[PDB]
C-alpha cells in the first residue's frame, strides 16, 4: 500500500540509502512509521541478529519490504473494521483504541521472553509475532496511521508508553503492559497515575508525540548488541546518523532521553563538526526544563554518567544531586522501581566506588580533589536530601538500613575539616527540604561520624539492641 | 545473552 514516490530508492544498499529514506519520509506530510520500523528492523535482523553472509550491508529490496508491508496492512485492515466505530469530527474514540490494542496484543505468540533484545520493530512482530513492552505501543501507533487515524499518537514517560488520541489529543489510553507482575490498565485513562504523583506517569508531565518524534523512538529503538560484550558498529553509526537528522530538523528538541542517547554515541564515536557530548547533555537538561517543567530524571542520570565514567568526580555529584532535586517532589509508587533501582546503585555502589578511589589519589597527593572540596560533601548530602524527601508522603518506603551502611561510609571519605565547612541553613550554603535530613545535621560534622546514630537518623529503626 | 532496555534509557 506503498506510494509510488516511496519506492523511488530502493533498494537500500547502505547506512546512508536508510539514511535517504528517512529524510524522505520525514520531508513528507506524515513520515510512514509502518515502512520505517520494516526497514530498521530489517536491517537490525542482519547486522545484530543474524549476520551469516553479510558482507556490507543487508540490502533492503522494495519486494521484501513491500510484502512484510503488505502483511501488516492486511492484518489490521482485515481484523479493524473502521465502519463499527465512526469517527466525528477527524478524532478516534476509545473502543477504536482499544480494537487496534487487542488486535497487536492477541497477534503475539502466547508465550514468550519479553526481556529480550531486538523485538521492538515492526519486523519482529510480522516475522517473529513478538514485541517488547513499548514495541506494542508503538505498533499500535503504526497500526492507527495505516487506518488513517491520524489523532493516535504515542505517549512516552522515561520508564513507559501509551497513546493518546480523540478530542484535541486529551484522551489518554493504556495499551501494553508494565514490568513483570503487574497489573495490566489496558483501555484505561493514566490520570489514576498522574494524581499519584508517580514517577512513572511523571506528574502529566510526559512525552507527546507527533508523527516526527515517533520517528524518533523508533531511531532510540534500534538495539545495536549482538550479543553482552559486541555492539555492530553499522547499527550504532546508523542510530548516530538518524539521530544526527532528527536533530537537524527539530524534532528531537522536546525528547529529552533521545539527545543524552546521541551525546553517548558522540563520547564513543565523535563526528566532526559537531556539539561535544556536555554540549547534547545540557541540551537535554534545557528541553526538560522548557517542556517538561523539569520533572524528568534521566537528564541529569546521563549527565552524571558521563561525568562518572571520565571521573569527574564534582561534577558527578554535582548532577546525582540535581537528579535528587527532581525526584524529591515524587511520591514512590507502586511501579516505579526502576527509578528505585537507579538511585539504589548510585548510592550504593557507583558513588562509593567513586570515592573509594578519590581517597587512594588523594592518599598519593591528588590536588583539587573532590575529597577537600566542601562543595562536593554539599551534593552528597544533596543527593540524599532529595531522596529522603521523596519518601516523605510515599505509599511505600524507600530508605532502609542498607543504604545507612553505605552514606556512613561515603561521609566518612571526607575529613572533619572539610565537612565542617558546610553551612546547613534554615529555611558553601545549603538547605535540606527532608525532614531526615534535617535531623541528621549536628552529625555530619563530627570528626569521627557516629554510625549509629545516623543510621537511627536514616531509617524508621528508633531503638537500639536491648542487650 | 543481549536483552531489552527502554528506548534511550541511560546506563548499560
Amino acid at each position: 500500500g506503498l506510494k509510488a514516490a516511496q519506492k523511488t530508492l530502493f533498494p537500500l544498499r547502505s547506512i546512508d540509502d536508510v539514511v535517504r529514506l528517512f529524510a524522505a519520509e520525514l520531508g513528507r506530510e506524515e513520515p510512514d512509521l509502518v515502512l520505517l520500523s520494516l526497514v530498521l528492523g530489517f536491517v537490525e535482523h542482519f547486522l545484530a541478529v543474524n549476520r551469516v553472509g553479510l558482507t556490507y550491508f543487508p540490502v533492503a529490496d522494495l519486494s521484501i519490504i513491500a510484502a512484510l508491508y503488505a502483511r501488516f496492512t492486511a492484518q489490521i485492515r482485515g481484523a479493524v473494521d473502521l465502519s463499527l466505530y465512526p469517527r466525528e469530527g477527524g478524532v478516534s474514540s476509545r473502543e477504536l483504541v482499544k480494537k487496534v490494542s487487542d488486535v497487536i496484543w492477541n497477534s503475539l505468540s502466547r508465550s514468550y521472553f519479553k526481556d529480550r533484545a531486538h523485538i521492538q520493530s515492526l519486523f519482529s512482530f510480522i516475522t517473529g509475532t513478538k514485541l517488547d513492552s513499548s514495541g506494542v505501543a508503538f505498533a499500535v501507533v503504526g497500526a492507527c496511521q495505516a487506518l488513517g487515524l491520524r489523532d493516535v499518537h504515542l505517549a512516552l514517560s522515561e520508564d513507559h508508553a501509551w497513546v493518546v488520541f480523540g478530542p484535541n489529543g486529551e484522551q489518554t489510553a493504556e495499551v501494553t503492559w508494565h514490568g513483570k507482575g503487574n497489573e495490566d490498565r489496558r483501555g484505561q485513562t493514566v490520570n489514576a497515575g498522574v494524581a499519584e504523583r508517580s514517577w512513572l506517569y511523571l506528574k502529566g508531565s510526559y512525552m507527546r508525540c507527533d508523527r516526527k518524534m515517533e520517528v524518533a523512538f523508533m531511531v532510540c529503538a534500534i538495539n545495536p548488541s549482538i550479543d553482552l560484550h559486541t555492539d555492530s558498529l553499522e547499527l550504532l553509526q546508523l542510530q548516530q546518523k538518524l539521530l544526527w537528522l532528527l536533530y537537524d530538523l527539530g524534532h528531537l528538541e522536546r525528547y529529552p532521553m533521545a539527545l543524552g542517547n546521541l551525546a553517548d554515541l558522540e563520547e564513543l564515536e565523535p563526528t566532526p563538526g559537531r556539539p561535544d557530548p556536555l554540549t547534547l547533555y545540557h541540551k537535554g537538561i534545557a528541553s526538560a526544563k522548557t517542556y517538561y517543567r523539569d520533572e524528568h530524571i534521566y537528564p541529569y542520570m546521563y549527565l552524571a554518567g558521563y561525568h562518572c565514567r571520565n571521573r569527574n568526580v564534582r561534577e558527578a555529584l554535582q548532577a546525582w544531586a540535581d537528579t535528587a532535586t527532581v525526584i524529591q517532589d515524587y511520591n514512590y509508587c507502586r511501579e516505579d522501581e526502576e527509578i528505585y533501582k537507579e538511585f539504589f546503585e548510585v548510592a550504593n555502589d557507583v558513588i562509593p566506588n567513586l570515592l573509594k578511589e578519590a581517597a587512594s589519589l588523594l592518599e598519593a597527593g591528588s590536588q583539587g580533589s573532590a575529597l577537600q572540596d566542601p562543595e562536593c560533601f554539599a551534593h552528597l548530602l544533596r543527593f540524599y536530601d532529595g531522596i529522603c524527601k521523596w519518601e516523605e508522603g510515599s505509599p511505600t518506603p524507600v530508605l532502609h538500613v542498607g543504604w545507612a551502611t553505605f552514606l556512613v561510609q561515603s561521609l566518612g571519605r571526607f575529613e572533619g575539616q572539610v565537612r565542617q565547612k558546610v553551612r546547613i541553613v534554615s529555611v558553601p550554603v545549603l538547605t535540606f527540604q527532608s525532614e531526615k535530613m534535617k535531623g541528621m545535621k549536628e552529625l555530619l560534622v563530627a570528626t569521627k561520624i557516629n554510625s549509629s546514630a545516623i543510621k537511627l537518623q536514616l531509617t524508621a529503626q528508633s531503638q537500639v539492641q536491648m542487650k | 545473552s543481549a536483552r531489552w532496555r527502554f528506548p534511550a534509557r541511560p546506563g548499560t
